[PDB]
């Protein structure tokens, strides 16, 4: 890796500043750097990785998407290969950046993960760029799909164990596997369950928080709710 | 149209 | 270049989907692509390379202010080499995408431009490449701010000669002059001279243009009012 | 406080 030669907190300090500089590439490769130096990772360095990653593959997807969108029109004049070509494009970055990401989980995050709130963080991590695979996946669709599944249903097993409801870890991971259903398993009322599942045990355990745990919580909760009323 | 995932800040 | 084997047609294609996902850095490398091909741009072409470049310096520029701020912050707590070295990072790749554009302009885009509306967009463009340079400049500092100053110089000689005052390319370019005189040169008084007397005689020939035109011409006129509001 | 450059679209 050229983040080799770099310190860890050298690294950690380039990965905040290009969070600042809105540089998300940048700060992907930092935090790559700093993870491939073997040592666990703090939580606050557990959100700038994802964070940045989550920046850099959401350029791809948002670009992914007009693209398809795009290709799909073209395919209802005949304007040549150029269309797929750089869809096809787009489409294998992003295949790189989920492989990079799930490479780092794999070597050797989770393993070395015991704590649940890192365990449940990397497993989540693990379903969602899987699921962004998914997104894309005509051809091992149905294995991409199982791995994404049974990563995200891991770490609800772990969450429910160990975890409060409230946890908002717990919370974004039941909010994104809702999203799973409803957009890639074509399981739309498993997602509309446990959404409504979640927001409610979730508001029964509201009163046990601080002032700014209750903030935490209830941002993720509206994001469950959004959704419900999209979905209902 | 597509739902809301976690939004990471 | 990487782009040698793909035909010129099918990089300007992708370079307009790259534009409508938002891909800047791969418009860019498309339309380095193109003009590599050794054919003079169209209106249109020569449209999708400054929006290409423009917005990734753009995306550059704007890291280095958040970075050159939080180094001055720091030198006013020791924290290390890292904010300079960051810094230095953006700045050289910054630096590498305005050496890029100028060499584009340089072989062979100017010498290959006969008619006013390219070469003054050519011209233009290599004064703002330089002002860019001369925005990060500490060092040579005085022979770019010149060479930004030539190159606007002859753009403007050009386009008061061959363009009417409401030309939209004769217009942007006296709106870049104008800042060039305000935030690079320390001339605040040429600035709001050249800004004032570009926005009269375009409002005294607007009677001229059709509606499209009239629309196309006091969009610029309205941010040389917007400069003038700012200095005066 | 900066001022307006040509803004490409
Ligand atoms: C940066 C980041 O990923 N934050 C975050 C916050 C709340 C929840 C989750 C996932 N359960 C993640
Ligand atoms: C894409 C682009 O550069 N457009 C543009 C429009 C109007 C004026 C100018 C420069 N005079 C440029
Ligand atoms: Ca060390
Ligand atoms: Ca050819
Ligand atoms: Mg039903
Ligand atoms: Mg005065």
């Amino acid at each position: 890796g050229a983040m080799g030669s770099m310190e860890r907190a050298s690294l950690i300090q380039k990965a905040k500043l290009a969070e600042q500089a809105e540089r998300y590439e940048d700060m992907a490769a930092f935090m790559k750097g700093a993870v491939e130096k073997g040592e666990e990772l703090s939580c606050e360095e557990r959100n700038l990785l994802s964070v940045a990653y989550k920046n850099v593959v959401g350029g791809q997807r948002a670009a992914w998407r007009v693209l398809s969108s795009i290709e799909q029109k073209s395919n209802e004049e005949e304007k040549g290969p150029e269309v797929r070509e750089y869809r096809e494009k787009v489409e294998t970055e992003l295949q790189g950046v989920c492989d990079t990401v799930l490479g780092l989980l794999d070597s050797h995050l989770i393993k070395e993960a015991g704590d649940a709130e890192s365990r449940v963080f990397y497993l989540k991590m693990k379903g969602d760029y899987y699921r962004y695979l998914a997104e894309v996946a005509t051809g091992d669709k149905k294995r991409i799909i199982d791995s994404a599944r049974s990563a995200y249903q891991e770490a609800m097993d772990i969450s429910k164990k160990e975890m409060p409801p409230t946890n908002p870890i717990r919370l974004g991971l039941a909010l994104n596997f809702s999203v799973f259903h409803y957009e890639i398993a074509n399981s739309p009322e498993e997602a509309i369950s446990l959404a409504k599942t979640t927001f409610d045990e979730a508001m029964a355990d509201l009163h046990t928080l601080s002032e700014d745990s209750y903030k935490d919580s209830t941002l993720i909760m509206q994001l469950l709710r959004d959704n419900l009323t999209l979905w209902t | 149209m597509r739902p809301r995932s976690l939004e990471v800040t």
